[PDB]
């Protein structure tokens, strides 16, 4: 890879020069190189890679979204003709989108995962998998829209597992999960009623918990306690 | 929704 | 180059789709493909293409800015060494900037001023070439330096020449020209005070102007003037 | 200082 030349930890101080410039394909880059050198990642350096491709794809799912909404129009009673242009390019961001995915992926299975054996990590791991198969699935039509959809299912089910059993209900990364799981279920899997339980339990069984924590830790937990309400004010 | 970071 | 199997018109009709899709890298690869058809462009075309280069530019001049200020804090007395990593991303930063201002005074060379003979256009592109030859002026320090300043200098004096022969004071090509001519005196030539008079000049002309207009021209001029405005109230 | 778009 362009990133095998360069020092780990080079690797890693530009990821965060990255950060701090917006320039988050850089910071993608980098933390790829810094994976590819084989040894496992710290918390930090965990969250600079999730940050890094979080806001690549954040970007091309909001492209996708603009395109496929015109297209959406450009294919109503009484629109006007315009050509193959518009699929052409929504075709090609979802083309460029999914190749990101599949670069995450193939990130986890070779080999961050099986490596993984602390439940902060595995977990973490797990989640991001679940998330880049949603990822995929916002923009899959064919005949395996249903098999990426269980693939996402499957990696959030088995990081839910691991945080129930190993993590306290406050811990952000638990959270974090569980949410993302449950805008799965609203969003993907067309199962309102399962997102609305998730949520509502998640934030329930952390409110129970707060009590616990230190004032640094509660503020990290309600900031995602928060997004919780947000979206069962949403939903209900 | 919102989703994590 | 990868644009050369595509209709002009489509790939039009794709810079305007990636404009709006905030994919402005892309929305520069369509314009610089519709470019090199050989056909003049018309005044959306040239905006098209102006808006693109600029969003990209933008968004690496930005980068650049935060790189090179924590090079120079990582230069002060007591600073820690953190070895070359700094240095070597604002140099990989700065030159994909000038690949970019290259790309564009390559295009202007080749051979959009060449054929433009109206005013509107030949200001437009001679403008442009300030532009960029003023973002190459930001970031450089060799032995060119002032002769990318002079470069810059040129292009904005030539289209001021046309464009006070040939334009009316409002014309918001004309505004937009004198608004960078004016930022270039006072942040790249040392001349805070040609750039004041420039900017104070501009703005009384073409007051004395508005009263020609219709509603939408008008809004249209007082909305750069008001960027002169701005410009004066920071710099007296 | 402000330029143009
Ligand atoms: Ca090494
Ligand atoms: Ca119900
Ligand atoms: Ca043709
Ligand atoms: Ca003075
Ligand atoms: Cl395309
Ligand atoms: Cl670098």
């Amino acid at each position: 890879g362009a990133m095998g030349s360069m020092e780990r930890a080079s690797l890693i101080q530009k990821a965060k020069l990255a950060e701090q410039a917006e320039r988050y394909e850089d910071m993608a880059a980098f933390m790829k190189g810094a994976v590819e050198k084989g040894e496992e990642l710290s918390c930090e350096e965990r969250n600079l890679l999730s940050v890094a491709y979080k806001n690549v794809v954040g970007g091309q799912r909001a492209a996708w979204r603009v395109l496929s909404s015109i297209e959406q129009k450009s294919n109503e009673e009484g629109s006007e003709e315009k050509g193959p242009e518009v699929r052409e390019y929504r075709e090609k961001v979802e083309t460029e989108l999914q190749g990101v995915c599949d670069t995450v992926l193939g990130l986890l299975d070779s080999h961050l995962i099986k490596e993984a054996g602390d439940a902060e990590s595995r977990v973490f791991y797990l989640k991001m998998k679940g998330d880049y198969y949603r990822y995929l699935a916002e923009v899959a039509t064919g005949d395996d829209k249903k098999r990426i959809i269980d693939s996402a299912r499957s990696a959030y089910q088995e990081a839910m597992d691991i945080s129930k059993k190993e993590m306290p209900p406050t811990n952000p990364i638990r959270l974090g999960l569980a949410l993302n799981f449950s805008v799965f279920h609203y969003e993907i899997a067309n199962s309102p009623e399962e997102a609305i339980s998730l949520a509502k339990t998640t934030f329930d069984e952390a409110m129970a918990d707060l009590h616990t924590l230190s004032e640094d830790s509660y503020k990290d937990s309600t900031l995602i306690m928060q997004l919780l309400r947000d979206n069962l004010t949403l939903w209900t | 929704a919102h989703s994590s970071x």
